[PDB]
Formats: structure tokens, C-alpha cells, sequence
């Protein structure tokens, strides 16, 4: 379509807002359109980061829907958002609160949802919200947590779901503390929810009896630091082709149901700056 | 800019093509030894497709499944289909009226003919393009190639493909929107799929991006040749981007 | 007119030159045109051994030269250069 | 004197397995969880040291450049396996 | 038990760096400008080998 | 023209290893990091295969969270390595035992030397063992026969299990074949997750069926292992050939992620 785009912004920007847009213009912004020149309203996702609703849900749905872009060139009011050619080294500055593990996948967060910052600044009444970039394991584990939070409401006390999530909502890792977004109850993780139960039941017949005893029979044999937990949570056929094509479709099936929370992996590292705030960046 | 490379085609195998230019071809390291690295057409793998219906399957079929009903589609129809054995690689270039059919099938780009005169669309068949759309489109409209079985008998029963064309970029989103229309094929598929206790089957779908077309003048139509019409959709400034095999369920 | 007054500042950049450093007495500068042909990272040195003479009854065997072999090291220095051209075209234009 | 505790001595103890990377990973660990006793109970940074320094001192003494074994300087009592 | 208690410190460390006169001889490549395809920052990429 | 790093060698040159680094001029290259400077205990698959211990499944990890790079020219003791960049047309060279047919799509795996061992230019305990530069679909498959030896491998107490891992054992493509080394950590860490899924996907999802802290702790033993089971599938293939080169030293590619 389009790869170098020229956004004007309606609104008023002063000496402290044209110094405030140099930040920002290392960093990223997903398009609706991808026009040459794009209304500043409809640029970001900003629009709908005040979806009155506000689910998750529907943000990562939305970027999943968007195509980013790399800001630049603060020259007047103008915007030169580089709609990225995939495969080439861009830099791109954090905003994102982590030093992003150099040598990864860094990926799309849809809203922080710990607290609603004004990203740039509030000028009529919007501010430039961008998705943070954090890596790949951390956006897996972020939304793992999602399907997981409403995963127990299904079958336990809401209560006790309450007080679950009184743990487990509040992300672990260093410099990576989030609190997710009071969980949404939706048809949106119903429907995916579903096929995840779809593919474990499929797995309760894919698996091999094999499959099966193996740490029931590797237990007996030695101990693990894994396998002790795994002890807590004639007999065997001779088909190994039936059984690739077992392993096949099990793949199959956790690929599925690991990409159920498993969102799209973004830029790929070339260089992080030594101070963590600027990224040499490929494979959007 | 646009990387392309001169294929060794089969003279039995360079028509349809040949007569008007625009086709996906597919390789494969197939079962007999003797001639085991075959390209083959989009119109080729129609006639394994189950989705073009059994009329336009053998016309096709009957326009050269006589090399498909040689060792081919035995290979591929009497075989079982694999999304593995198949892989797409793009739209070709250089007609080639030589004595072995070379063709310079393309990798990445908008395929053209040299001396940027004429563009090479791409002729999806009627039957694999249609019925997996989503809305109405502008400019950018995205290709995507999706091997979808269905559960029948013989541990897979049966092998169908679709060629979906939609806006939707991202996997999750297109797998789930796969999923709103397939609940049918995951019924069958849920009941042999609990049918193999050891045995085993191989799951049901397997989407790939192809790349992405001018789209607004994106229009359907028809072709002739031996073996009479054929109708197809024209897809006019088709970009290539061979995506990776990605497989739902 | 104007009101308010208007005072600021824009420093410039100390131009610091490498062969003019305290560094550069630890270098021997060479600068080529081009590096293509002469490419291989051999470099030789003739090194001569001064003769003690004494008359301790042998003298050096040789008058000896030894050729040792050294390997380069090289690094590129890759440095970003953004100018605005959408003003450079008014070092092209520069009408009246 | 030999030893200063038998553990300490041989394999199979607090130190010489346990914070020993190879019973560690059987175990279980982390990655910034850096253990200040585990590049010496380790055996694996006792022996990769010492090959390093030995040749590079080798070539050293060859001549009479050389680099790669500077490397003992960022991290250098401790690939001197003195225990800083 | 008694016990042996290991701390790894980290030094940031001012280095002396002496060198004889004609140490290392450097050559210096012309400096390349490398231009690439014109998009709206128009970067060189200036080096020298 | 593009990104290039260089290497320097501690070792003395030996010139029978120049002469072979001179042939494999078109090689790749297996790389940690894309900062400029590389040492020798950098560069290499020494760095992957040092810890016996370790096993495939790290093995191919460590090549997809390393740097894949194409070898271009030696220069003394350093050596020129131009990273490649997604979407431009370079040549690379075979070193793995698959041949190569043309447009294929080709994909990086560690080598094997189960059976197939192919040494390199190592001097003094570093080895330039260079990625079996394979197939796409025969990489998942080489993947996919490792882990049901690891799954099956145990039981090699009876006789039927141990005839279907001896039955298994081998991976067979076109005019170039390989033997699979046998698992009786990595790969025992990746089956006790593939064991955690199979046992707790008849244990989990019962009651969930009916309707569509316990069922977390389950699920995140579960979940957890999934995503450490499904991050050594994608095989993340590097390269798409345009031309393979004949008697398939060599073959023009375009590069891929």
C-alpha cells in the first residue's frame, strides 16, 4: 500500500510538546489505514484505548487488526510515521518499562492497563497512547494469564476467583510488575476458551499411552526437579508411523493452543543502546 | 528488484499456463523414485482440491490429468494429500515456447512481464477463491492459501483446499475467523479425532499468507483452452509473499 | 513590535582532530585512496640484529635479517550523516 | 595441609554438586541468579580458565600479538580460582 | 558450622593504557560516503575501513 | 553494502585452514550476537555443542536465539561475516548432508554426528561445526523423530517399544540420508512437559467440556509447558533458494526469518 506516512496534527502543540515529540518519535504507532496522510485522531490506537467497555480483549484484537508504524521527524507539526519494510533495521526508543532482554523477540502490548498514562501529551483532550513494547515471552505470559483468570471462573466460586487473581494478576518479573485488567468475563475468551478446551480433549486421545507413562514410569525409574511435581500434577504398541502422525497432530494442536495466548511477534533486535532506550530493530 | 528463477517444467506440464500466463506452482519429493521432484500448477492441485466441484475437477482433469492419472494424482488424489508434500512458491514469469518447458517462476514482487508492459495476474480457480472471503475490500486485500480436510473414513477420508482472500493480517484473528465458518468440518474432525486411540489422522487446516493484489481491480472470469472453459478470478497486481505454514485445528 | 526578549545559545562542538591528540603519538598514520587490491592483512618486517664484535672468537653467523610476519586488524568506522535535503534545495537553488 | 573439609574435598556435596552447574541444572535454576561460589564449584570455569591462561602464557612465551586471554581481567581473581 | 560467605563486587575501574611511539600504525581508508534510496531522511551512511 | 562483523583469531593460522576457510568462502556462519566484535570462542556451534550434558531440542534453541550469518571473506587472521537482511539475494554454500533442490525452502538445524560426523578447521578446543543447513518440513520432521525417541526411549526395557524406537531411529530424504542419535536433559525436560500435557489433557478439561486456585495450579503446570514445548517447533526457516548451484556446493537464496 503505503510506507512513509505524512500526519498532521489538528491540535496544538507548543516549545514543550515539540520537545516532547523527539521522545516519542523513536517510537511506534499502529495505523488504521496506511495512507500517505492520516488524521491524528485516527492515528494510534488512542481512539479506542477510551473504549468506555475497555476489555483486553478487544485492544489485542485491534492491534491484531493494525499494522505499526516508526515515528519520525519532528519538522513543524508534521509526522513522517515510516511504515516499516519488513526485514530492515529501524530505531525505535522504549516506553515499554523493561530494558527488553537484549537479543529477542520484542513485541506489541496492546494497552498497559496498570493505570491509563497519557502518552505524549493532552491536547484537546488526546493524548498519543501507544502499544509498549515488551518481549515475546512477556506478551505470552501476559495474556496466558488472561485466558487464565476467567479460566477458573468456570468451574470455581467467584470469590475464590477474586482471590486467586489477587495473586496471579499481578505479573512477576524484574521491572515487569502489571496488574491485569480486572479480568473480562467475555464471549471474546469464551470462543477461544472453547477451542482450548476442543484441543485438550483432543490431547486426551492424541497422547500415547506412551505419552502418557512416561514420567509415570520415569518417576519409578530416578528423580527430576520437575518430575516431583510432575508426581503431584503386551502393554505398548509397535506403530511409530501412526504415532508421527499422533506427535503431528498434537503439535498441531499445541501450536494452536499455545498461540490462543500467544499473540504476534514483532521487531527482532539488532542493537540496544547502552543506556536500554533505543532499539536497532528488524522483523516487524 | 523482484527475485525469479527459471524451473525445470514438464512440456505435459507448461500449458493452461502457457496458453495465459498466471498460476501458483507447488513442489514435491512425491513417492516414485524414478520422477520424484515435480513443480506443478494451481490448476493442478485443483483437481485434488475436493472444493472445485467433480464437473470442473475433471475438466481440468481432462485437460491434463492425463499426466495427474498417470502417476500424479495417484501420487497426490490416490496418495493422500499432505500440506507437507506441497509448497507454494509464486507466480510464474517466461511463457517459454522452448523445447523443455523452463519457467522463470517468481519469489517476491508484483509479477510482470519484462520490459514492464503487461502484469501477470494470478488465476485462482473459481472454486479454490470464493467462499472464504470476508467483507468488501480496498487496495490491500491479503492472500492467503489454507489446506482445509475434513474427517470422513480412511483416517483423513478426504483432501480439500481453499485459496481465502482477506483484509485480516494477523493469525489468531484469521484462524478464528476460519473457525466461525468451519464448525462443521470441526465436528466431523472432533469425531475422528476421538476416533484414533493409537491410530492417528493429522489435523485439520494449514494457512499460509501468498502475498497481497491491487484488489479494487480485482474481478472473476473465465478461460478456454483443450478441454473447454474454465472459470477463474483474476487477480491483477498480485504481490508475492510466500508465508510460512501455519496450521489450525 | 515585540514584548518579550529573547536570549539563548547554541554551542559548538570542539573540534578534536585524532593526529593532533596526545593519542596520536602512539600511532603512525597512513592513509590510502583505496584498499582493494592490497587487501591481505600480511605485512612483513625486515628486522636487522645489530653485530656485537667483540673478539670472543665466533662472530654472528649471518649478518642476519629476520622477516617477521605480522597480521592487520582492521574496523570500520560507520557513522549515521542525516542532512535535510528538503532544505538542500535551497544550496541548489540559492536564487535572488 | 590436603583439603580444609572433606565436602570440600571431593564431588558430591554442598558445594562441588550443588552449587556445581551440572546437579544445579539438574535441579533447576535461574538465569540472573547469579551464585558467587558457583565459578569455583563448578569444575567447568576451573578448567576453561586454566587452558585459556596456560595458552596464552604459551604464546607469550612464544614470542619472547597475542590477545584473547585478557579476558581474565573483567572477571580476574576469579579466573585466577583464588577466590578474591 | 562455620561458614565461608562469597560476595561478588564489581569495580568500576579508571585504566592507564601506555603505548611506545610508533606502537600500532593505523592506515585509514578515503572516507566512503555510502547513499541509499531516497526516503524522506535521506541518511548517508559515512565510513572508512 | 550491508552489515558485516569481524572476527579475529587467537589461534596461529595454520595455512591448511586458511585454504579451507577459502573454500568455504559461500559457508554460514553460527553467531551469538551482532556486535561488531567476534572472538573465536564467540563464532561457532563450539558454543552450542560444549556442554555434553545438553541435547537437540537447546541445541536448536540456542541456533534461533543466535545469529544466522553468511560467511564472505578472510583476511589474515580476521574474518569478514556479512549478516544478511531479509529480502536480498545472496549466495550460500551446503555444508549439511541434505542436498539441495531449487526454489526449496531451507531451514537451520545443529548438525548430528550420530552416524554423520563431519569435522571442520578446529585448532586447540574450538571447532567451526557449522548448522546442517536442511529443509523445512525435514527439519520439523528430524524435530518430530527426536521427540518420540525421547517419548518412547524409556520403555527399551520391552522389546516391542525398543523394535519401534529401533524402528524409528532413522530419517530418510531425497538421495541423502542420517542416522538420530539415541536419549536413553533437554529432551527428558521436553518429554516430561509432552507427559504433563498428555496425562493432565484426560485430567483438566472433564468439566469443561459439560459447560462449553486448583484448576490454576493444573492449568499453569500445564500451560507452562506448553509454551516451552510449542517455542522449539517454528522452525523459523532462513533461506529460499533461486538457483541451487550444481553438485550442490552452493545456491543463490533469498533470505528469510
Amino acid at each position: 500500500m503505503e510506507t512513509t506516512v505524512l500526519v498532521t496534527f489538528e491540535q496544538r502543540l507548543t516549545t514543550g510538546d515539540v520537545g516532547k515529540l523527539s521522545r516519542l518519535i523513536g517510537a511506534v504507532i499502529p495505523i488504521p489505514y496506511r495512507h500517505h496522510l492520516l488524521g491524528s485522531s485516527q492515528v494510534g490506537l488512542d481512539a479506542v484505548v477510551k473504549d468506555k467497555t475497555r476489555d483486553y480483549s478487544r485492544m489485542r484484537a485491534r492491534m491484531r487488526e493494525m499494522t505499526l508504524t516508526i515515528m519520525r521527524r519532528v519538522e513543524g507539526n508534521q509526522m513522517i510515521l515510516g511504515v516499516p519494510t519488513h526485514g530492515q533495521c529501524y530505531t525505535i526508543r522504549n516506553t515499554g518499562p523493561v530494558s527488553w532482554e537484549k537479543g529477542d523477540v520484542l513485541t506489541t502490548l496492546p494497552p498497559v492497563f496498570s493505570g491509563e498514562v497519557t502518552g505524549l501529551v493532552s491536547v484537546s483532550d488526546w493524548d498519543l497512547v501507544l502499544p509498549w513494547i515488551v518481549p515475546m515471552a512477556l506478551a505470552t505470559e501476559i495474556n496466558q494469564r488472561m485466558m487464565m483468570l476467567a479460566l477458573l471462573s468456570l468451574d470455581r466460586s467467584h470469590e475464590e476467583v477474586r482471590a486467586a487473581t489477587a495473586q496471579l494478576r499481578v505479573v512477576r518479573y524484574r521491572d515487569a510488575t502489571l496488574t491485569l485488567p480486572e479480568i473480562t468475563i467475555d464471549d471474546t475468551v469464551l470462543i477461544d476458551m472453547r477451542n482450548v478446551c476442543i484441543s485438550l480433549s483432543m490431547i486426551a486421545n492424541l497422547s500415547s499411552e506412551v505419552t502418557l507413562a512416561y514420567v509415570r514410569k520415569l518417576a519409578l525409574e530416578d528423580s527430576n526437579m520437575l518430575l516431583m511435581k510432575c508426581q503431584e500434577i503386551t502393554n505398548y504398541n509397535i506403530t511409530p508411523t501412526e504415532e508421527l502422525n499422533k506427535l503431528t497432530a498434537l503439535f498441531v494442536m499445541i501450536r494452536q493452543i499455545t498461540d490462543v495466548i500467544s499473540e504476534q511477534p514483532a521487531f527482532l533486535v539488532c542493537d540496544v543502546s547502552p543506556d536500554d532506550k533505543s532499539a536497532l530493530c528488524i522483523y516487524k | 528488484q523482484a527475485i525469479t528463477a527459471r524451473f525445470f517444467v514438464r512440456e505435459s506440464l507448461g500449458e493452461v499456463e502457457q496458453k495465459n500466463l498466471g498460476v501458483l506452482m507447488f513442489r514435491l519429493d512425491t513417492g516414485i523414485e524414478m520422477p520424484s521432484t515435480v513443480l506443478v500448477s494451481l490448476f493442478f492441485l485443483s483437481m485434488v482440491a475436493e472444493n472445485v466441484s467433480a464437473a470442473t475437477k475433471n475438466t481440468l482433469a481432462a485437460i491434463y490429468g492425463r499426466e495427474g492419472e498417470a502417476i500424479r494424482t495417484w501420487l497426490r488424489d490416490g496418495a493422500w494429500r499432505l500440506h507437507r508434500v506441497v509448497h507454494p512458491l509464486g507466480c510464474t514469469n517466461s511463457i517459454t515456447p522452448g523445447a523443455t518447458c523452463l519457467i522463470t517462476c517468481s519469489m517476491r514482487g508484483h509479477s510482470y512481464n519484462m520490459l514492464k508492459t503487461e502484469i501477470y495476474p494470478l488465476l485462482v480457480p473459481k472454486e479454490i477463491y470464493l467462499d472464504l472471503d470476508g467483507e468488501s475490500t480496498d487496495e490491500i486485500r491479503f492472500v492467503y492459501f489454507v489446506i482445509t480436510y475434513d474427517y470422513n473414513s480412511d483416517r483423513q477420508g478426504r483432501p480439500s483446499a481453499f485459496v481465502v482472500v482477506s483484509r485480516i493480517t494477523h493469525r489468531h484473528t484469521l484462524i478464528n475467523v476460519l473457525r466461525y465458518r468451519f464448525r462443521v468440518s470441526r465436528f466431523h474432525f472432533l469425531n475422528n479425532s476421538i476416533s484414533g486411540y493409537g491410530p492417528s489422522t493429522g489435523c485439520l487446516g494449514t494457512l499460509q499468507r501468498l502475498g497481497w493484489f491491487c484488489s479494487r481491480d480485482s474481478r472473476s472470469g473465465i478461460v478456454a483452452s483443450r478441454a473447454g472453459q474454465l472459470s477463474v478470478v483474476k487477480l491483477e497486481k498480485f504481490y508475492v509473499d510466500v508465508g510460512p505454514l501455519v496450521e489450525f485445528a | 513590535s515585540f514584548e518579550a526578549i529573547f536570549g539563548t545559545y547554541c554551542n559548538k562542538i570542539e573540534w578534536v582532530t585524532f593526529l593532533g591528540t596526545a593519542l596520536a603519538t602512539a600511532a603512525h598514520a597512513i592513509m590510502f585512496h583505496d584498499l582493494n587490491k592490497m587487501t591481505t592483512g600480511k605485512m612483513l618486517f625486515y628486522i636487522q640484529v645489530p653485530r656485537v664484535a667483540t673478539g670472543a672468537g665466533i662472530p654472528t653467523s649471518r649478518q642476519t635479517t629476520v622477516m617477521v610476519s605480522k597480521y592487520s586488524e582492521k574496523s570500520p568506522i560507520t557513522i549515521p550523516f542525516e542532512i535535510s535535503a528538503a532544505c538542500l534545495t535551497h544550496l541548489k537553488e540559492t536564487f535572488e | 595441609v590436603s583439603t580444609n573439609n572433606p565436602w570440600g574435598s571431593q564431588r558430591g556435596s554442598l558445594g562441588d554438586v550443588i552449587y556445581n552447574t551440572r546437579n544445579r541444572e539438574k535441579l533447576g535454576h535461574n538465569p540472573s541468579f547469579y551464585s558467587p561460589c558457583a565459578q569455583f564449584f563448578t569444575t567447568d570455569d576451573i578448567i576453561n580458565a586454566n587452558k585459556t591462561l596456560f595458552k596464552t602464557v604459551e604464546e607469550y612465551l612464544n614470542r619472547s600479538i597475542c590477545v584473547e586471554g585478557t579476558n581474565s581481567i573483567v572477571e580476574k581473581p576469579c579466573r585466577f580460582l583464588q577466590e578474591a | 558450622f562455620a561458614l565461608t560467605v562469597v560476595r561478588t563486587d564489581t569495580f568500576e575501574t579508571d585504566t592507564l593504557l601506555y603505548s611506545t611511539k610508533a606502537s600500532t600504525a593505523v592506515i585509514i581508508n578515503t572516507p566512503i560516503v555510502t547513499k541509499e534510496d531516497r526516503d524522506i531522511n535521506t541518511v548517508f551512511h559515512v565510513s572508512q575501513n
